């Protein structure tokens, strides 16, 4: 397809597109400063972290490096369990998004919490 | 049972505002050295028209709330001020001038028109001054009560001369957004203004786009494809103005018709301006034509377009502009070192029911560009003849029982972007995912 | 004519202060303080 080439897709179908997703991310050496020298200066640096503060994200959600690896914090069903074998093939990753956007702030401590507190305590445990 | 997954590049976004910047074609210029739009100093344009289609995915736009307007509308003004700093400050030339006509017997429309002047300049020298001849226009001087003359400026604002290299041609811009951001494109023919798109496609930097200043009209501009189309806001308030796009353009002519002489003189350790120093032949009027029949056919069809919800059984009355100052009342278009002044009431003398055109042109040289009161700029004027050929692509109303009248309306130089904007949108790229699946 | 504090304190002045245009002045009527004018030796 392309660069955002499966946006209305399936998203086990958009799961085979992450790469082409990553790559169209992050050229004139040599700048003034005038006016368009600017907004290029600005086009460097917003680029970097925006890619970066995530980037930081994964490292602390211990899934470090490109993978779609899975946690072992178990999904709370309060968050609208909906068929979720169903539909996890079903509608798209947008409209489903906006579902889940209500609780994300509560994932994601508690992702930095479960396997990444715990779990990267216990094999130092083992160290021995 | 479920444990949260999550998932890296996904292709999910919001609606954001974000920096933006050029692209240029790459071109070799190396004549005007630099332009007002500073195409040197940006990023050359990949060749690559990357267009990706999105596939049975809407969402709504509003070309009522593009901040890229604001954006653009901020660095137009600003690269204006720019390129316009280190040129020559016409201070002292702010004097008494005596003045009197310069086609003292002539019965035409150009009669009073061009005025000869006299001046006490200072030189480059601190104690030496200079008697000097030169021709102003009407729409430059005011009476003081061979009467004393007086400058517009003087009042308000300080003068600049206008940099006599470089250039005012409206290069194509193109506006490449930053990594981890895209530009949605709405591709629905018979667009609304504020609604969901079906057929979208996103790119990374939009197609060309011509700063043309320009009121009352749309010069240059980019066509419609289908049909005329109307677009506003509110359609039932009078303060809100009237887009109109045409599936056409109309072929118009304009010229400055007078061999012209420019003289030189320097005024300080350095500065030596230009003036419009003498006219060979003899003086004449300058105007713009239009093909009339094609111009009534183009009419009729925007009518019909009025007709579809608003009027039907109702007569279409086009009236003459009301009043104000001359940016807002009449055409007004720089074409490559002029500014003209073309009055518009042959156009818009029309009623409705269920061989050429010519229109008088004025020009001036003091500018008071976007309605800032304390700058002024002094253009110079530009030997030989003019001879610009345009098309035509908009058109900008207003509206003021079972009678209509529409009025030609301007001023806001933003609503010459939204002609050209409404087909995007910002959307910053958001590459997270949580979902929960069979794995712990 | 002043007895208190404020005596000899404000200072009526006059110029020829260059107008807009370049070749015109004008005789303009101020108010200035003890502190901010010297003399020079209507003085
Ligand atoms: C809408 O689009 C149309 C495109 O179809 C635009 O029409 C074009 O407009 C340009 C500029 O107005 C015009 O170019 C002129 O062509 C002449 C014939 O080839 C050239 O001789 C002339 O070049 C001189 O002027 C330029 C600007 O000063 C200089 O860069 C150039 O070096 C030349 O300057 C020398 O000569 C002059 C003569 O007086 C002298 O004073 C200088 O000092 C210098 O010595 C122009 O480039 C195109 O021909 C037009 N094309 C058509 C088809 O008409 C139209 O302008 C657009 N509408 C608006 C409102 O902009
Ligand atoms: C503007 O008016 C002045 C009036 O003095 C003109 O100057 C005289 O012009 C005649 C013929 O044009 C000459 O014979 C004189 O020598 C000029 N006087 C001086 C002092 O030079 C001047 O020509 C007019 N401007 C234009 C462009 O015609
Ligand atoms: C085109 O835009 C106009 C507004 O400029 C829409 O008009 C209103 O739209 C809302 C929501 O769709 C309705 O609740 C109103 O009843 C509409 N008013 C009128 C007078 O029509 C219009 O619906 C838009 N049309 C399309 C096809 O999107
Ligand atoms: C002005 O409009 C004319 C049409 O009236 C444009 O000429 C067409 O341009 C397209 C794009 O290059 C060509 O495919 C057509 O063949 C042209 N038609 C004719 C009859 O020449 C012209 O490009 C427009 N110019 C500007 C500056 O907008
Ligand atoms: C569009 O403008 C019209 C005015 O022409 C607005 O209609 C009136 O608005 C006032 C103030 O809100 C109300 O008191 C009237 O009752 C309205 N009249 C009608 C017939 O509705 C209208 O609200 C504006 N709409 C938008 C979306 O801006
Ligand atoms: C504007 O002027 C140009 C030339 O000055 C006109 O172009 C000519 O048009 C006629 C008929 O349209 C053709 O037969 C000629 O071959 C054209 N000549 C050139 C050099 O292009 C143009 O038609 C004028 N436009 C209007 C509306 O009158
Ligand atoms: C454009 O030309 C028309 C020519 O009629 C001007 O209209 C005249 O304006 C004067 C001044 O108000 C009136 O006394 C006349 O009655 C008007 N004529 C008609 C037929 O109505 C118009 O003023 C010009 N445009 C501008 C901006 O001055
Ligand atoms: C400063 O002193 C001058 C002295 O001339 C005052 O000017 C005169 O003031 C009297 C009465 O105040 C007027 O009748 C005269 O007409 C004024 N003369 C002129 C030339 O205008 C001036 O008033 C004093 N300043 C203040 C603030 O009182
Ligand atoms: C799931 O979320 C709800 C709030 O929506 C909360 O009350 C409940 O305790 C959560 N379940 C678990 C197991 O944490
Ligand atoms: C220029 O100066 C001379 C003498 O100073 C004066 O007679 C003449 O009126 C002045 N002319 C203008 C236009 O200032
Ligand atoms: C100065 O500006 C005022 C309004 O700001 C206007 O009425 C007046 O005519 C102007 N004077 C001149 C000489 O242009
Ligand atoms: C203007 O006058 C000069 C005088 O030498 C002449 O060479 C030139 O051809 C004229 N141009 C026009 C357009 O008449
Ligand atoms: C323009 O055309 C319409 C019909 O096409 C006609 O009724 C009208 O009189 C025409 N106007 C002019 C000025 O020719
Ligand atoms: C409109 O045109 C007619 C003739 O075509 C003329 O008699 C009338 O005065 C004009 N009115 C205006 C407002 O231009
Ligand atoms: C102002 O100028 C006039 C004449 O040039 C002179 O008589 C007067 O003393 C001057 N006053 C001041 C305050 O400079």
């Amino acid at each position: 397809l392309g660069f955002l080439g499966a946006a209305g897709s399936t998203m086990g179908a958009a799961s085979m597109t992450l790469t082409v997703q990553a790559r169209n991310l992050l050229q004139q050496h040599l700048l003034k400063l005038t006016v368009w020298g600017i907004k290029q200066l600005q086009a460097r640096v917003l680029a970097v972290e925006h890619y970066l503060r995530d980037q930081q994200l994964l490292g602390i959600w211990g899934c470090s490096g490109k993978l779609i690896c899975c946690t072992n914090v178990p999904w709370n069903s309060s968050w609208s369990n909906r068929n979720l074998s169903e539909i996890w093939d079903n509608m798209t990753w947008l409209q489903w998004d906006k579902e889940i956007s209500n609780y994300t702030q509560i994932i994601y401590g508690l992702l930095e919490e479960s396997q990444n507190q715990q779990e990267k305590n216990e094999q130092d445990l083992l160290a021995l | 049972n479920l444990w949260v997954t999550v998932y890296y590049g996904v292709p999910v976004w919001k609606d954001a505002e974000t920096t933006l910047f050029c692209a240029s074609d790459a071109k070799a210029y190396e004549t005007e050295k630099h332009n007002v739009w500073a195409t040197h100093e940006c990023v050359p344009t990949d060749p690559n028209p990357q267009e990706i289609h999105l596939e049975n995915v809407t969402e709504e736009f509003n070309m009522w709330k593009n901040n890229m307007v604001e954006q653009m509308h901020t660095d137009i003004i600003e690269l204006w001020d720019q390129s316009l700093k280190p040129c020559v400050k016409l201070t002292p030339l702010c004097v008494t001038l005596q003045c009197t006509n310069y086609a003292p017997k002539l019965r035409s429309m150009m009669r009073g028109e061009i005025k000869n002047c006299s001046f006490n300049m200072t030189t480059e020298l601190r104690d030496k001054k200079q008697k000097v001849y030169s021709l102003f226009y009407r729409l430059d001087v005011v009476q003081i009560n061979n009467k004393e003359y007086r400058l517009i400026n003087c009042n308000t604002s300080a003068i600049t001369q206008a940099c006599p290299k470089v250039s005012f041609e409206p290069i194509p811009i193109h506006y490449c957004a930053p990594a981890g951001f895209a530009i949605l494109k709405c591709k629905d023919k018979k667009f609304n203004g504020t609604g969901p798109c079906p057929s979208v496609s996103t790119v990374q930097c939009t197609h060309g786009i011509k700063p043309v200043v320009s009121t009352q009209l749309l010069l240059n501009g980019s066509l419609a494809e289908e049909e005329v189309i109307i677009r506003s806001e509110n359609i039932t308030n009078n303060a809100k103005n009237i887009l109109v796009q045409l599936n056409t353009p109309v072929q118009i002519n304009c010229t400055r018709p007078n061999n012209n002489t420019v003289k030189s003189i320097r005024i300080g350790p350095g500065q030596a301006f230009y003036y419009f120093g003498d006219v060979l032949g003899d003086v004449r009027m300058a105007h713009c034509n239009i093909s009339k029949a094609t111009w009534n056919e183009t009419l009729g069809k925007v009518v019909k377009q009025l007709r579809k919800h608003f009027g039907n059984n109702t007569i279409i009355r086009f009236a003459q502009s009301s009043g104000g100052d001359l940016e807002v009342t009449t055409h007004s278009f720089n074409c490559g070192g002029e500014f003209f002044y073309c009055n518009t009431s042959g156009l818009f003398n029309s009623t409705w029911i269920s061989d050429s055109l010519i229109l008088p042109c004025r020009i001036k040289q003091i500018i008071n560009m976007w309605q800032r009161i304390g700058q002024a700029m002094y253009a110079p004027p530009i030997q030989g003849v003019i001879r610009c050929v345009s098309n035509i692509t908009g058109l900008i109303l207003t509206r003021d029982s079972t009678t209509e009248t529409f009025r030609p309306g301007g001023g806001d130089m933003r609503d010459n972007w939204r002609s050209e904007l409404y087909k995007y949108k910002v959307v910053k790229i958001e590459p997270l995912g949580v979902a929960p699946t069979r794995c712990k």
